[PDB]
């Protein structure tokens, strides 16, 4: 009967990267989406497989909320279908997704002057992601017809990177904050529902 | 013509501190990552240094290393402590490209054995 923690995913002080974005199970409360909806911070809040006024009706089964960073032009890649570093090697979401992406800009909060250097991107892998796979194997592969022997054959690449966050930086790399809900719809007893 | 220090036989109840010094180019932008190989194994990856001093580590060697930098004395340093009898390797300091993830091994490489 009490309020569903998005006080603790939303205004969290430390996201996680992308490449091990964080997963939050939400269960045994009643979530107030209304709240949601109605603030002005989140300047994109998109649903699908549900409506976001309709949100307050529906009792769902284990609600989960994953928060991560990414860069202002890759927001459109949290979606179903959508091709990309982040939907191939990073986050990728199903094509029967029933959800809702919010994303809002926290350049004010996760960069600093001389580069905020702590959120972290997958560059390259050897296939891509499944449908909500954390992929957090730091290697270092090979690539170009020589093995990853030595120095002595073509140099091996580092997948992750590092965004350089800087407040100076234009909009489209600023640092925006995803967090992405997911619902199970009405397999067992509901356990989240709303007022 | 730049060079490397500090490599050297050490005991597994202590520490050692690697250099990586630069030359011929400017070290002052550029992403710079320690790794190692083991004799027989694959590149394992030690760490990285960013710009403005910020560091992200191997979650298998995150309490055990640091790694720190100079720009005005052109130098990378690794600290490593409790070593283990696996953790004799080949460093190597290695500067990482922006947007392909291209590693530029200019050093010769250190040896670092352990025993008693
Ligand atoms: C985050 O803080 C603001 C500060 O007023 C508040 O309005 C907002 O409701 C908070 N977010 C959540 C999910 O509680």
């Amino acid at each position: 009967t009490n309020l569903c923690p998005f006080g603790e995913v939303f205004n969290a002080t430390r996201f996680a990267s992308v490449y091990a974005w964080n997963r939050k199970r939400i269960s045994n409360c009643v979530a107030d989406y209304s709240v949601l909806y109605n603030s002005a911070s989140f300047s994109t809040f998109k649903c699908y497989g549900v409506s976001p006024t309709k949100l307050n009706d529906l009792c769902f089964t284990n609600v989960y909320a994953d928060s991560f960073v990414i860069r202002g032009d890759e927001v459109r890649q949290i979606a179903p279908g959508q091709t990309g570093n982040i939907a191939d090697y990073n986050y990728k979401l199903p094509d029967d997704f029933t959800g809702c992406v919010i994303a809002w800009n926290s350049n004010n909060l996760d960069s600093k002057v001389g580069g905020n250097y702590n959120y972290l991107y997958r560059l390259f892998r050897k296939s891509n992601l499944k449908p909500f796979e954390r992929d957090i194997s730091t290697e270092i592969y090979q690539a170009g017809s020589t093995p990853c022997n030595g120095v002595k054959g073509f140099n091996c690449y580092f997948p992750l990177q590092s965004y350089g966050f800087q407040p100076t930086y234009g909009v489209g790399y600023q640092p925006y904050r995803v967090v992405v809900l997911s619902f199970e719809l009405l397999h067992a007893p509901a356990t989240v529902c709303g007022p | 013509q730049l060079v490397e220090s500090g490599g050297g036989l050490v005991q597994p109840g202590g520490s050692l501190r690697l250099s990586c010094a630069a030359s011929d180019f400017d070290f002052y932008d550029y992403e710079m990552s320690w790794v190692r190989q083991a004799p027989g194994k694959a590149l394992e990856w030690i760490g990285n240094i960013y710009y403005s001093g910020d560091t992200f580590y191997n979650p298998s060697l995150k309490s055990r290393v640091t790694i720190s930098r100079d720009n005005s004395k052109n130098t990378l340093y690794l600290q490593m402590n409790s070593l283990r009898a696996e953790d004799t390797a080949t460093y190597y300091c290695a500067r990482v490209e922006s947007g392909s993830g291209w590693l530029d091994f200019w050093g010769q490489g250190t040896l670092v054995t352990v025993s008693s």
